[PDB]
């Protein structure tokens, strides 16, 4: 069951070449790649404030990024999010009482 | 000019109580088919009240047993044999050859079921509204018997009348409960003014009022 | 190049000409007919705008026949009238109200029999495999096949059908008709609701004996679609008395984001036989996706009802 | 106009030489189906309304409506006969890499 | 339809003239006598006035505060019957009834009219598409339709997307707005969970005495919270 095919995004907030700001991007801005890639993949992301965070089929980062090795860190996390009811455990849910972020951060 | 009247007003009866009301006469009872004046009504939800027995001493067709229209001469007399959870309304004798109608005074009735505690469903004002410089709170109370009951919009804890009210709807077909709704109207300035909203409904149902709140800017 | 007059055999033209002027009568077709001989005004949405025509129509004479090139909805509404033995090989009808191959409505007491209509139908409102709304009336012998496309995201409601959109009648019921309906559409809210026999069924509404084969497609699954019926739901106080009921139904279609034989369930179902054979029937969001919900039986291949070469239109 | 520019905007690609612009547009009976029309077919695209115009459909647009002009089953069913047809012995995942000008990289 | 059709109502300034038109059509108004008798809102009927059958001369006489502004009178021969309201004031908004009697042939129960008289034009509710932000209750879903700012009363036809079973829809009596003469109520609908696990957006459909739908959009309350990593 790990031949299944997941997808990630970065944040969206691209950077410019004079100042250290990544300006968010909302489906209309002139940035080239939203024209013609990121637009017409139609999906719209919530922008959350901080954090990135699981969909249930899907993910995307927010505040961190998928280069650096904290980007590898909440990479772990969030498939531990996304792949954790058939992947690894076998087959079974999470327990009755436990949430999502019992399995994300303290295990696994 | 012939004048018909009423004694009874208002009443609750359960269904399967037999109810009597007598309508009279001030002047002549000829129509103009020569039958007497009165005709009998029966008020329903969503329109006027209906016709029950016209021309006073003949019983209209396809009326049930439960409207007596045996009343002849000045004096007339009207049974309800059995009530029916949808037999509730105000009952209307009238005239209907001359000029003047004159109507009874009405006998409105309610139907009288146990008292059940209503459920709350409050909403949070949406923001769209707040844009148009006014606000909405909305606290809602279902399926509950007895209509009679007083809602306080406590706005951080302090009470305020005049602008918002209640609005309670009448009772239903499937149990004949009311249900209860009000809305806490405040302007822009106001709404600003005050962090935390209350709505206060004092129910009989309720053993003591239900009340929730919302911070400003929870939406 | 001659026209007819005692029978309007001749064309389009005359007929739609007898049409308007004798809205109550009996007719007859007895030559090839082309609909693109009359002009479609574009104010016009009917070909018939009369309040009702064909009341005794038919095509029986000798051979039957067929109309080619339809633009537009053939009658405005149906008032008892009767339409017999029509055939339409082409069709491109379309508007952004509800479009119909014959006719917006029936209002009452019209039986439609051995009609059989090809071609690709478009709308934005309401779409009507034949009829897009139907009261007190049934058709019989009937059969569709073509594409059917109102993906508009519109939120405003739309009964789209096979045959069909909206079916309210004591008396009104579909019986014997085939629905080889290519349909794509977007069901967006569960208020709009689709069919792939008809979209809706309403105040007792039975449907007996009738297939439907082509694919339906909802891209977005919120809405509510049915393979072969979108719903029963009546639209009045809520009892399955008045819900109506589904016999001797088959459903091969390869519906998408939609149940094979109902899209929106029941407590107390109606629907007596539900075949379904072996197709694409398995298209936190837990409930987004069917899985054989009352679909699950017949599932080898069944006998087709017979009424489709009987047609016999050429 | 608009069914030009639609078509012309999203079909850049090229088998080789031989460009998928000039090969959508033009030539539909590359599959059968010769009687049908191009300039009818760019007419209808321009008519077929904002929903269907929308970038975020396009395949399900070619799936509905372009289709049975060229023959084909579905869209991917076309480009996969395209890349038959134009420049055999290269898998479609390869033609796919040599085309798109996006940094694929791929860990076995 | 089959009913007593009134025409020439509706919303009208005070001080104007108002012509109402009470039009049968299927039994004979020769018949029967056409007698108008308003209504308040929620109250008894008051009486007004009537003209009389052609054989009975057409007799016409007015109410004693009503009178010197009534012309009331009536054409047998297009089945329908004639009310004129002139000089219009506050206090004559009521449900007006023209009825029929004096016959026995013809006796079925007339709908009446509903005249507002106030010099407001109507006014297009705002539809406010409130949502269920707190927790829902346990096995259902509740989603509500307020509607403010809507001055004319006459008929407000609130619906939902769609419905099964378990749904029953709760819509609650018009309340007027203390400022503008206005109106303003709420519209309450209960969904079960599996509905709207499924998806199901439900949308509110919502009609005024003129103006066209306004289907608004309502994403029914199943949205699994983001679970956003605080920063490390």
């Amino acid at each position: 069951k790990l031949f299944r095919s997941v997808l990630v995004y970065d944040a969206f907030r691209f950077g410019n070449d004079t100042n250290k700001e990544t300006q968010e991007a909302n489906f209309e801005t002139n940035n080239p790649v939203i024209k013609n890639f990121f637009g017409p993949a139609g999906n719209n992301v919530v922008h959350n404030k901080h954090g990135a965070y699981a969909t249930g089929d899907a993910f995307y980062y927010m505040a961190y990024r998928m280069l650096d090795k904290s980007g590898a860190v909440t990479y772990t996390h969030a498939m531990t999010h996304n792949s954790d009811r058939e992947i690894y455990l076998g087959g079974y849910g999470r327990r009755s009482g436990l949430g999502p972020e019992f399995y994300a951060k303290g295990l696994l | 000019d012939i004048v018909m009247t009423q004694s009874p007003l208002s009443l609750s009866v359960t269904p399967g109580e037999p109810a009597s009301i007598s309508c009279r006469s001030s002047q002549s009872l000829l129509r103009r088919d020569g039958h007497n004046d009165l005709e009998w009504y029966l008020q329903k939800p969503g329109q006027s009240p209906q016709p029950l027995i016209y021309l006073g001493s003949t019983r209209a067709s396809g009326v049930p047993d439960r409207f007596s229209g045996s009343g002849s001469g000045t004096d007339f007399t009207l049974k309800i044999i059995r009530v029916e959870a949808e037999d509730a309304g105000t009952y209307y004798c009238m005239q209907n050859k001359q000029t003047p109608l004159t109507f009874g005074q009405g006998t409105r009735l309610e139907i009288k079921r146990t008292v059940a505690a209503p459920s709350v469903f409050i909403f949070p004002p949406s923001d769209e509204q707040l844009k148009s410089g006014t606000a909405s709170v909305v606290c809602l109370l279902n399926n509950f018997y007895p209509r009679e009951a007083k809602v306080q919009w406590k706005v951080d804890n302090a009470l305020q009348s005049g602008n918002s009210q209640e609005s309670v709807t009448e009772q239903d077909s499937k149990d004949s409960t009311y249900s209860l709704s009000s809305t806490l109207t405040l302007s822009k300035a106001d709404y600003e003014k005050h962090k935390v909203y209350a709505c206060e409904v004092t129910h009989q149902g309720l053993s003591s009022p239900v009340t929730k709140s919302f911070n400003r800017g929870e939406c | 190049t001659v026209n007819s007059e005692n029978g309007v055999y001749t064309s389009f033209k005359n007929l739609v000409d007898a049409m308007n002027i004798n809205p109550y009568g009996t007719f007859r077709l007895g030559a090839t007919m082309d609909a693109r001989e009359v002009e479609l005004s574009d104010g016009q949405e009917s070909y018939i705008n009369k309040e009702f025509s064909g009341k005794l129509i038919g095509e029986n004479k000798g051979k039957y026949y067929a109309i080619y090139n339809l633009k537009k909805p053939l009658f405005k509404a149906l008032s008892h009238a009767t339409i017999q033995d029509l055939s339409i090989k082409e069709a491109n009808v379309s508007s952004k109200e509800d479009a119909a191959t014959i006719a917006k409505e029936a209002k009452n007491d019209t039986t439609i029999a051995n009609v059989h209509s090809s071609g690709v139908i478009a709308g934005e409102r309401s779409i009507g495999g034949l009829i897009s709304q139907v009261t007190d009336s049934t058709i019989s012998n009937s059969s569709f096949t073509g594409r059917i496309t109102n993906t508009y995201d519109t939120t405003a409601t739309y009964q789209i059908g096979g045959l069909v959109g909206k079916l309210s009648g004591v008396g009104a019921l579909i019986e014997k008709s085939i629905s080889s309906i290519d349909m794509a559409t977007n069901a967006n809210t569960g208020d709009q609701v689709v069919g792939g026999v008809a979209g809706v069924v309403d105040k007792k509404a039975t449907i007996r004996n009738s297939y439907v084969e082509g694919n339906l497609n909802n891209v977005k699954p919120f809405g509510k679609v049915g393979g072969v019926v979108g719903n029963l739901w009546d639209r009045e106080t809520s009892e399955v008395s008045n819900s109506g009921n589904l016999t001797n139904v088959l459903s091969d279609v390869n519906v998408t984001n939609g149940n094979a034989i109902a899209g929106y369930d029941f407590n107390g179902i109606k629907a007596t036989n539900t075949y379904s054979n072996k197709n694409n029937k398995v298209v936190s969001k837990d409930s987004e996706e069917q899985r054989g919900t009352v679909l699950e039986n017949n599932i080898v291949l069944e006998k087709k009802i017979e009424l489709v070469p009987k047609k016999n239109t050429k | 106009l608009l069914g030009l520019t639609y078509l012309e905007r999203w079909y850049n690609f090229k088998y080789d030489n031989t460009s998928a612009k000039d090969l959508v547009l033009y030539h539909l009976d590359f599959f059968g189906k010769s009687n049908s029309s191009a300039l009818d077919n760019v007419i209808e695209l321009g008519k077929s309304g904002f929903n269907n115009l929308l970038a975020k459909n396009n395949v399900i647009t070619y799936n509905v409506l372009l289709s049975k002009n060229y023959g084909t089953e579905g869209l991917f069913k076309a480009l996969e006969g395209y890349r038959k047809v134009f420049l055999p012995n290269v898998s479609n995942n390869d033609w796919f890499k040599t085309q798109s000008k996006a940094y694929i990289v791929e860990e076995k | 339809e089959v009913q007593l059709v009134e025409s020439g109502g509706g919303l009208v300034q005070p001080g104007g003239s108002l012509k109402l038109s009470c039009a049968a059509s299927g039994f004979t108004l020769s018949g029967s006598n056409v007698h108008w008798v308003r209504q308040a809102s929620g109250k008894g009927l008051e009486w007004v006035g009537r003209i009389k059958r052609n054989a009975e001369s057409d007799a016409t006489a007015y109410a004693a505060s009503m009178r010197g502004r009534l012309t009331i009178s009536r054409d047998d021969s297009k089945n329908t019957a004639f009310l004129q309201m002139n000089s219009l004031k506050s206090d004559d908004t009521a449900m007006y009834y023209c009825v029929i009697r004096g016959d026995v042939y013809n006796r079925q129960w007339g709908q009446g009219t509903l005249v507002t008289v106030s010099s407001a034009s109507p006014t297009s509710p705002k539809v406010f598409p409130l949502s269920l932000c707190s927790t829902q209750p346990d096995g259902n879903v509740v989603i509500a339709c307020l509607v403010q700012g809507f001055f004319p009363q006459e008929p407000l036809s609130v619906t939902w997307s769609e419905s099964g079973q378990g749904v029953t829809a709760r819509n609650f009596p018009p309340s007027q707005d203390a400022s503008g003469d206005l109106y303003t109520t709420s519209s309450q609908l209960t969904l079960p969970a599996t509905q709207c696990l499924a998806g199901k957006s439900v949308t509110c459909h919502v009609k005024h005495y003129t103006n066209p739908s306004q289907d608004v959009t309502v994403p029914c309350p199943v949205p699994s919270t983001p679970p956003t990593p605080s920063p490390s």
